């Protein structure tokens, strides 16, 4: 193995926790609150009671599942949250990003192995819903990497998709890319505007809300560190070499709009990424590989 | 004596196992025809995998667009065939049991 | 092309069956024939390459 | 595009040299495969050591250093 | 209160950066490593590898 | 051996289908544009391209009434016939520059 | 750790310092693995490893069809675009993207008009 | 450029009245007889030949009898790969145009079935998927390890040729077509049973796929015979013809009698056009006795072909068999015959859509006197 | 196709170049007595694509150099 | 055993080679052309090798910090020339091309 | 070698599971396990962009509509266990039948460039990538009805 | 504003009337065709990019600056009258 591995799983735990913490304390900036103060004094010790805590409440055996694919998807969701920051980080390949958004497409297995769990007729519906948004806005995701190859050449000329590479430049004839690209990675981490979820799982209609002690602490991890990740992603490409302060200032930028915007119907958001952001898209990735080499 | 030889024969045997496996598998061992069909996409990746091997040893770009070819065909047939599928589900009557499972 | 291709009559005559096959290789690809160095030709050359190593004019044959 | 011809422009210059020093280490190693394989054969009968396995064109190796399965 | 939580997060994924940067510059002796490699490239790592192996063998 | 150069911006390619031929007949123009058929395309070539444009107006207008829709139909029908035997003519023109087939008319017109 | 077999692979390096050099090397991109997948499987299982772990502690102590083939055959569409931007492309071939992404937005259009891209279903 | 051309205008044909359809679709045209004309004047762009010719003429024949843009518009596919298996010169293009006019064929017959008929057609669709896959696994794991093995990609192979077959309906590979087409739309069972043939008898003279072999063809004949006069149900008579009629002229066309098997098909497309589309007793009674054989008709010119070239190669076996399979076969023709003048009263739907069913039986009538010359 | 996999054309295509060139300049009337003139080139095809007339030279070396080892 | 600098100091000379060397280099491209075999090729692959090798050690006579420090620099620059500017502009100052 | 071995060599359990299991949801589980194999399979021949497409296209896309599929058919086949002693043997008795003595090469590692494929699909094979979407667009049509 | 465009609906039969319908240009609330070319863009622009939704978010973002209001329940206690029972 290499000590690297140890360099970057343990930054992004930590980073994660207070990913959470941040969360709450900007709703209570936004609401006239103040950050949880009773946890400790400085507050930076909040979330590692939630996670310990939650070590602490006693099991549930399972109950009319199968088990195996009921522990299966919470260790899919941390395989695939280690192997793209490791890849992110450590890795030269070339063609890298698109491995990344092969790691992105598997994300759709953990949700749907968790509805497969619920075995309810209306759960198959809601996880379907679920999976048809990740899919929908995945397919903008790939256009917008097509329009991002496109400007990213090395300095011997070959194209590629190299993370360091298409970082080495900043381009601002990508950036109406980027937004396209902000609004997916939005959907993609089931952001409120794109949050179908919470008024459907109110009422079980099947979510990681069956998972209880520590599958559903890897679980709301690993949601986090898929937003993380398209952060850094969206500093990576659009923004220029990998920044630490521009990767929270853009998951930052996550929660505020996301206050600021209600959410939407599961028609309209999957009339949005179809009729709405695939044109656009398309017509961008026209207007990329025909802006020309 | 050849490390190559030797992989060589064992990807031989494990590519013809699994075809043999894909073609036959779901027959045998009487599924529904969800699983025929997934076996023959193992099938046919079985196939395309031979030819990038081909593409690999000869240095040659043919078996690349052959493969590139069966992933296309492959997928669309599954496609119109997993609709053939549902609507053959949709239209049962009560008193069809095994519907899917024409194999019994 | 690669893979299809239609096929049709000469008026002139001139043109005539040849492999399709050989011909279009020759069009897209292209043949490499190598001949082989006649022996008395190769120890001359290698003789004077010897020979101007011996006088030290050449350079080693291994940097370091 | 500048910087990629400049690359090109030198590889192009560098490639004749590697291969040529890529002949010369290949020559050196057949002989001595060569003399090694007299060696065992000198027992058998009507075996000529530097057969043509080509009659015309020369064989390349099949492996190269360059090419290394990525896993 | 925003910032401290945003500090915390950014201190750390900038300590890990420079903890990797570090470390594989220590390791792999430059700073791209990461860069992308072709063909022409690659092979002519591995040809520097196999060379300097064979030079510590003839100095020895 | 040693991997070869590649230049990525100057990679050697071509067009998928070929024509295998030498050329029979003397060539003016080994590589005709689109403009330069079109400006060689013979008058009976025009004249035919003209009669089938009007015949498949009418017969558009005929098949498109029948669904209540003649007028585009006919535009349509039109259009797409037009297109399809200029473009042949222009095929063979150009055919005709490259020295594939007979050019006695073209070289004398266009020296 | 792939290793060499053959003398030509070594380069004609003689000599078994080079055998044990390679066989106890560290995976280095600028050293002899470089385009490896063999760091990324390893992380793969070091995420499943630290899943584990977790798992184990505490128990000591039809539109939806619709979408998903539309997804199916536009992800393959774009996977043919993918080898078409990874190349300094000529006018030719540029214009053979043109008619394939005309066929594709035949297709979306298509999809409009029929309602399918409409989710009421 | 230029010879990219021929190939891009049909494309850009297709595409353009695709979309004009899209966008011109109404209640008030329902029958778009504009843009089947449309489609009959793009595939002119698409004939070089007198087979490729042909394949237009059947094509267009079939695209009158179409109801809608949208089948029509998958005929004109169906079309585009027969044009292109005729052109393939490699593995590589026989499988893609054959498996994608299987896809053609699978949208098709899911097309044309009304919801009380969908729990036959979609399993026989399903059976037909499922056989299908079967063939073009072992065809193109044959032919990996052939390209394996060669170094090139020739279709000049035993693969192919079993490939082929399967194709063509023979011997062992012709239950697809009865489990299929018996359940499916009568135009539909007759377009996919005739013209896909022409592509493939083109695609065996033109790259040479013969086998010495004459086992396939002789089994063809005789288990055609004999299920045809065992078989109740009139579809199953029709259709095992056809699985007699092309083992005998697959054992032609492997000598190298192309001419005679590309007049036979498009006879045959002619014959079969009037008993398929059913509408009146007398027209179906013709096209009996032109699948028959039978002398006054333009089928006794397409079976004399047939006959007529196997005497040329000499092989006995083969003729006595074909005799003793026509007589049996002949007796399920006058079964046909008997089941509508001489059994009952009959009484039939008043389908009156004629489109080229008139021109067809005149052809079968007239035709047999002009094309005396090639018997 | 032959086109190569990185640049080129393929490994074994100038042999196959050569046996279709003999195949094109030989006058017999029929493509079976054409390959049966030009077998030998076809041979230095195969012998190029596969090698295996050097594996069994290195299978002959090897085998009597294990029984000059145990004698 | 046939040998040449390694790879970073043969970029640092390769603009040298074809100002300096240009007999040897043509006649190996002749000569590779013309000929498959390595044997027919073994006098002209020996003369550009030695050639080249004779030039690495002029270099590092004449200029020997000056080769050193483009070499470093483009390999600490993963083999790219564009950030290596100023050290090469200084040794090709030192060392000037053709003569 | 030992890795590329372990790879090629668990290609055919993975196969193996996916009929012997009665579940049609687990066969699908054990055909993604395969799917990667062969990911990495392809890896060990020198492909990165098609064992990239492979994943893409296979795990990301057609199981996801193969799930589907078999949440909306749900149906109880858990009726029995058959897989008695003298089945299994056979089918591996019949596996070892097709998969012996057949010809084996030797195993080649060929690098790939993307840009060589590019230009080859886009230029010279042409004729091929505008049929393949013609089939997709087919397969759009026809399903979508 | 209070103004609706004819494709923003949330019933889908209101969706079809609008749609198939010009009823909806009689109707005073709802916002009538541009007319004119700069109209086009202003209401085009407006549309695509998200105008309205970042006004909103300044002003959300006020939230962030102002005078947060809140008691420490343990340290500050509300407020009590005297006729609190
Ligand atoms: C008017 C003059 C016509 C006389 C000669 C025709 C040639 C000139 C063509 C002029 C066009 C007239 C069309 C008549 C025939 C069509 C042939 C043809 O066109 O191509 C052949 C011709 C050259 O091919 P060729 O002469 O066959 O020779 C090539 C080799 O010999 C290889 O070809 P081969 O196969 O012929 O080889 C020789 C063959 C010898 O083969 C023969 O002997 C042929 C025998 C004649 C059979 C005739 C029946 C064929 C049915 C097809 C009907 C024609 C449809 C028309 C389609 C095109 C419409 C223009 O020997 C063999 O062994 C092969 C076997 C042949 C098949 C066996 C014959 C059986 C046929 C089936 C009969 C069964 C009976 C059916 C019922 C009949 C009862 C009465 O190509 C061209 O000249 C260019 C074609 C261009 C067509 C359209 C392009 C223009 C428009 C472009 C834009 C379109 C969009 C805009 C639309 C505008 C309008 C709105
Ligand atoms: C005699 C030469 C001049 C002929 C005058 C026609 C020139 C007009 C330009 C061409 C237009 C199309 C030609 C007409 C052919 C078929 C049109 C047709 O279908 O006729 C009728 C209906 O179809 C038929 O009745 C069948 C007619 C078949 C053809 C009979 C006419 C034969 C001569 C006309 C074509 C001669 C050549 C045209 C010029 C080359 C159309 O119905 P509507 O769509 O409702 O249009 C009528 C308009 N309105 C009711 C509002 C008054
Ligand atoms: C480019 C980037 C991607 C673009 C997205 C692809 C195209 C999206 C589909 C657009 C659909 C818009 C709304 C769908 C309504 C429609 O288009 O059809 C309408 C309107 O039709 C239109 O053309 C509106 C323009 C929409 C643009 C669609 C044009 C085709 C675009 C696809 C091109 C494919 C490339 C093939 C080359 C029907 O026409 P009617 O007006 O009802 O005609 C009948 C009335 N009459 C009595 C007069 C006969
Ligand atoms: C040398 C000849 C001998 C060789 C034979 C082969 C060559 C064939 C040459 C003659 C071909 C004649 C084909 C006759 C077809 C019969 C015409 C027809 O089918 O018309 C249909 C057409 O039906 C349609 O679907 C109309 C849509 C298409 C309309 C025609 C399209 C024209 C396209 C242009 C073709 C021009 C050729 C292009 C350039 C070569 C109308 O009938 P229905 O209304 O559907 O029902 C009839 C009902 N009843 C008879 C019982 C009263
Ligand atoms: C049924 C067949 C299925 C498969 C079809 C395969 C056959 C088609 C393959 C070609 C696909 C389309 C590619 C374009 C075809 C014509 C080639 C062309 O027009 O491009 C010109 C590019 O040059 C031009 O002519 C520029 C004008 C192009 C204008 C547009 C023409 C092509 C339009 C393609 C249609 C796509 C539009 C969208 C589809 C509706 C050729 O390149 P060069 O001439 O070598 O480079 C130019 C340099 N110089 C002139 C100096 C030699
Ligand atoms: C006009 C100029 C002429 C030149 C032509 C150029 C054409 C534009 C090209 C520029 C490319 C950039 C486009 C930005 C993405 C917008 C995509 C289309 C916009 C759009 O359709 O509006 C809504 C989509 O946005 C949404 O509402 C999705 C939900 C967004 C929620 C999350 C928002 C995140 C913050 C915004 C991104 C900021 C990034 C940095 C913080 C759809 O809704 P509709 O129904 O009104 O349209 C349908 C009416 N038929």
């Amino acid at each position: 193995m290499n000590l690297n591995i140890i360099m970057t799983v343990l930054p992004l735990l930590v980073s994660v926790a207070f990913l959470t913490l941040s969360e709450r304390a900007v709703m209570g900036s936004l609401q006239r609150r103040m950050g949880p103060a009773v946890s400790g004094a400085f507050g930076i010790l909040q979330p590692f009671w939630d996670g310990f805590k939650l070590a602490v409440k006693e099991p549930i055996l399972p109950a009319n599942a199968a088990a195996g694919i009921f522990y299966a998807a919470p260790l899919i969701c941390i395989c695939i949250c280690v192997a793209s920051w490791c890849t992110l980080l450590l890795t030269d390949l070339s063609i890298g990003g698109l491995f990344l958004l092969l790691l992105s497409s598997l994300a759709v297995y953990g949700v749907l192995l968790a509805g497969y769990s619920c075995n309810s007729k209306y759960a198959f519906l809601g996880c379907l819903r679920s999976v048809s948004l990740m899919i929908s806005y995945e397919l903008v995701i790939s256009v917008v990497i097509l329009c991002v190859i496109l400007e990213t050449r090395d300095g011997n000329g070959f194209p590629c998709l190299n993370l360091t590479e298409t970082a080495s430049q900043t381009k601002i004839i990508l950036i109406p890319a980027g937004l396209l690209f902000y609004i997916c990675s939005l959907a993609e981490s089931k952001r409120v505007p794109f949050d179908l979820p919470e008024a459907e799982a109110e009422l079980v209609a099947g979510y990681n809300v069956e998972y209880s002690s520590l599958g559903f602490a890897v679980f709301f991890v690993a949601e986090y560190g898929n937003t993380l990740l398209m952060a850094a992603l969206i500093n990576i490409y659009f923004l220029g070499k990998l920044n630490s302060a521009l990767i929270a200032a853009i998951f930052v930028s996550f929660i505020w709009v996301r206050g600021t915007l209600p959410r939407y119907r599961y028609d309209m958001f999957m009339q949005i990424g179809w009729k709405s952001l695939l044109p656009v898209a398309l017509a961008l990735y026209l207007a990329q590989a025909s802006l020309g080499y | 004596h050849n490390d190559a030889e030797f992989l060589g024969a064992v990807y031989n045997f494990s590519i013809r196992s699994v075809f043999i496996t894909g073609i036959l598998g779901a027959v045998y061992w009487r599924r529904n025809l969800i699983t025929m069909l997934l076996c023959s996409e193992i099938a046919f990746i079985a196939c395309s995998v031979n030819f990038l091997y081909a593409s690999a040893y000869l240095n040659d770009m043919a078996g690349m667009l052959f493969s590139i070819t069966i992933t296309t065909i492959s997928a669309c047939e599954t496609a119109l065939g997993l609709a053939l599928c549902v609507g053959y589900f949709q239209s049962r009557a009560a008193n069809e049991v095994e519907a899917l499972n024409l194999l019994k | 092309s690669s893979l299809f291709g239609r096929t049709e009559v000469d008026p002139t005559g001139k043109n005539t069956n040849r492999n399709h096959q050989y011909l279009y290789n020759l069009k897209v690809l292209g043949h490499k024939t190598y001949t082989r160095r006649d022996p008395n030709e190769l120890q001359k050359a290698q003789a004077e390459v010897d020979t101007l190593s011996a006088a030290g004019r050449l350079g080693p044959l291994s940097p370091f | 595009r500048l910087e990629a011809e400049e690359v090109y422009t030198a590889r192009s210059i560098l490639h004749p040299i590697l291969q040529a020093e890529w002949d010369l280490r290949y020559l050196e190693h057949q002989r001595k495969e060569r003399e090694d394989e007299a060696k065992i054969m000198k027992d058998v009968p009507g075996w000529k050591v530097g057969e043509a396995t080509s009659r015309r064109r020369w064989l390349p190796p099949v492996e190269s250093f360059d090419v290394r399965p990525l896993i | 209160y925003a910032l401290p939580s945003y500090v915390i997060v950014s201190a750390a994924w900038a300590a890990g950066f420079w903890a990797i940067d570090t470390y594989q510059i220590y390791k792999e002796g430059k700073p791209s490593w990461n860069q992308n490699k072709d063909q022409f490239q690659r092979a002519l790592y591995r040809r520097d590898w196999y060379l300097r192996r064979e030079q510590e063998t003839i100095g020895m | 051996t040693w991997p070869k150069p590649i230049n990525p911006y100057d990679v050697p390619s071509s067009p998928a289908y070929h024509r295998l031929q030498e050329p029979s007949y003397p060539v003016i123009d080994k590589d005709p544009d689109f403009w330069t058929a079109v400006s060689n395309v013979r008058k009976e070539e025009w004249g035919t391209t003209a009669a089938v444009a009007a015949g498949t107006f009418v017969m558009g207008y005929y098949l498109g009434a029948k669904g209540h829709t003649g007028k585009a139909s006919a535009y349509f029908t039109s259009f797409l016939a037009t297109k399809s035997i200029t473009l042949y003519h222009a095929y063979n023109s150009a055919d005709r520059l490259m020295g594939f087939k007979e050019n006695s008319r073209e070289v004398v017109k266009n020296v | 750790l792939y290793n060499a077999m053959t003398p030509a692979q070594r380069y004609f390096v003689e000599g078994e310092h080079v055998v044990q050099a390679e066989a106890n090397r560290d995976i280095l991109f600028t050293q002899l693995d470089s385009n490896s997948y063999l760091p990324v499987l390893h992380y793969v299982l070091v995420g499943t490893a630290l899943g584990v772990v977790f798992l184990v502690l505490p128990l000591l102590i039809v539109s939806f069809y619709i979408v998903s083939i539309m997804y199916l055959l536009f992800d393959i569409e774009v996977v043919y675009l993918i080898p078409y931007v990874m190349t300094n492309a000529t006018e030719y071939m540029y214009w053979v993207m043109q008619t394939f992404v005309a066929i594709l937005v035949g297709g979306f259009f298509y999809e409009w008009r029929m309602g399918a891209l409409e989710w009421r279903e | 450029m230029w010879e990219n051309l021929w190939y891009l205008d049909i494309l850009i044909n297709v595409l353009i009245i695709t979309i004009f359809g899209l966008i011109s679709c109404s209640s008030s045209a329902t029958k778009s007889y504009d843009l089947k004309g449309c489609f009959i004047i793009s595939m002119v762009g698409g004939v070089y030949d007198i087979p490729s010719a042909i394949l237009w003429c059947l094509a267009s024949l079939s695209i009158l009898n179409f109801n809608g843009f949208f089948a029509s518009l998958f005929l004109v596919f169906t079309w585009i790969s027969n044009l292109f298996a005729m052109q393939s010169l490699n593995f590589l293009g026989i499988y893609l145009a054959f498996e994608m006019q299987s896809l053609c064929l699978l949208v098709l017959g899911k097309i044309t079935a009304n919801e009380n008929q969908r729990w036959f057609a979609y399993r026989g669709l399903l059976k037909y998927l499922v056989l299908s896959l079967i063939a073009g696994s072992i065809f193109i794991f044959h032919a990996s390890s052939s390209y394996l093995q060669s170094g090139v990609m020739i279709s000049d192979s035993l693969v192919t040729y079993v490939f082929l077959l399967f194709k063509l309906g023979v011997a062992p590979f012709h239950m697809y077509t009865l489990e299929l087409f018996s359940v499916v739309s009568r135009h539909v069972a007759f377009v996919f049973s005739t013209l896909p043939k022409l592509s493939v008898l083109y695609l065996i003279s033109n790259s040479n796929i013969g086998s010495e072999c004459v086992w396939w063809g002789l089994i063809s004949l005789w288990l055609g015979s004999i299920s045809q006069y065992q078989s109740v149900f009139v579809r199953s008579i029709l259709l095992y013809s056809s699985v007699a009629e092309i083992g005998l002229v697959l054992l032609v066309l492997q000598e190298g009698f192309s001419w005679e098997a590309f007049s036979w098909v498009s006879i045959y497309f002619l014959s079969l056009s009037g008993v398929w589309h059913a509408n009146s007793k007398f027209v179906s009674a013709i096209s009996v006795a032109s699948i028959a054989g039978l002398p006054p008709f333009l089928g006794f010119i397409g079976k004399a072909q047939i006959l007529k070239s196997l005497v040329s190669i000499n092989l006995g076996i083969l003729i006595f068999s074909s005799i003793l399979a026509a007589t049996i076969s002949f007796i399920g023709y006058l079964r046909l015959i008997r089941l509508m003048y001489l059994v009952s009263p009959v009484k039939w739907k008043n389908n009156k859509d004629s489109s080229f069913i008139n021109w067809s039986t005149w052809m079968l009538t007239v035709g047999t006197l002009p094309m005396v010359y090639s018997v | 196709s032959g086109f190569g996999l990185q640049s080129g054309t393929a490994r074994c295509y100038d042999w196959y170049m050569d046996y279709l060139k003999c195949m094109d300049e030989s006058k017999a009337p029929m493509i079976t007595l054409r390959k049966q003139e030009c077998s030998e080139w076809l041979e230095d095809y195969n012998e190029c694509l596969h090698r295996d007339k050097l594996k069994l030279r290195k299978l002959l070396i090897e085998r009597e150099k294990n029984k000059q080892e145990a004698a | 055993v046939a040998r040449v600098p390694y790879s970073h100091e043969l970029y640092a000379m390769a603009k040298h080679i074809v100002f300096r060397n240009e007999k040897e280099h043509n006649a190996i491209l002749e000569c590779k052309a013309q000929h498959d075999w390595p044997e027919d090729c073994k006098p002209e692959s020996e003369a550009i090798v030695r050639a080249t090798n004779k030039l690495f050690q002029d270099i590092m006579q004449k200029a020997p910090e000056e080769f050193k420090d483009y070499a470093k620099c483009l390999d600490w620059y993963g083999l790219k020339f564009s950030k290596c500017r100023e050290k090469q502009a200084a040794f090709e100052a030192a060392f000037p091309l053709s003569e | 070698m030992l890795l590329i071995y372990i790879m090629l060599s668990n290609i055919v359990v993975l196969a193996l599971s996916v009929v012997l299991t009665s579940s049609p949801f687990m066969a699908l589980m054990y055909s993604i396990l395969l799917y990667l194999n062969v990911q990495t399979i392809l890896w060990s021949l020198g492909y990165d962009f098609m064992a990239l497409i492979y994943a893409l296209v296979y795990v990301g896309a057609l199981a996801v509509l193969f799930l589907f599929v078999v949440m909306m058919v749900r149906i109880q086949v858990s009726t029995l266990s058959t897989k008695t002693i003298q089945s299994v043997l056979s089918w591996l008795a019949i596996i070892l039948i097709f998969s012996y003595g057949d010809v084996s090469f030797s195993f080649p590692c060929g690098a790939e460039s993307l840009l060589n494929f590019g230009t080859q699909l886009y230029s010279s094979c042409s004729d091929l990538t505008l049929l393949n979407s013609l089939a997709l667009t087919i397969a759009l049509f026809g399903s979508l009805v | 504003g209070t103004e609706r465009r004819p494709g923003q609906s949330g019933a889908w039969k209101q969706v079809d009337k609008q749609r198939y319908s010009s009823e909806w240009e009689q109707d005073p609330t709802f916002k009538q065709v541009p007319k004119n070319v700069s109209e086009v863009l202003d209401d085009s622009v407006s549309v695509l990019f998200l105008t309205d939704i970042v006004r909103g978010m300044m002003y959300s973002a006020s939230g962030f600056f102002d005078d947060k209001v809140t008691i420490l329940y343990p340290f500050e206690k509300g407020a009590v009258s005297p006729r609190f029972r």
